[PDB]
């Protein structure tokens, strides 16, 4: 699980730079608020 | 034509939809390049020949 990632570790950065990317729009792009709902 | 205050003017019908379509495909394309590129990786293994 650990030595079959490590093999393939380029797939696995483009992977992670990816979801960095996406993440980062997402962060971007989220909603704000005060308080939940509790109503 | 001059405008007035207090008045628009708003193409309707077919062209709305046509540049909503429009848009959208514009904005597909990159999603298409990068699954077709992803699953060439995941064939050959190598950037050069993606």
């Amino acid at each position: 699980i650990i030595r079959r990632s490590v093999a393939n570790r380029f797939l696995v950065l483009m992977g992670a730079l990816f979801l960095s990317i996406w993440g980062t729009w997402t962060i971007i792009n989220t909603p704000v608020d005060a308080l939940p709902d509790l109503s | 034509v001059q405008l007035k205050p207090g008045t628009s003017v708003a193409f309707s019908g077919q062209f709305e939809l046509l540049e909503r379509a429009n848009h959208k495909l514009k904005l597909m394309v990159p999603m298409t390049l990068m699954i077709i590129f992803v699953l060439l990786y995941l064939a050959f293994r190598r950037v050069g020949e993606a």
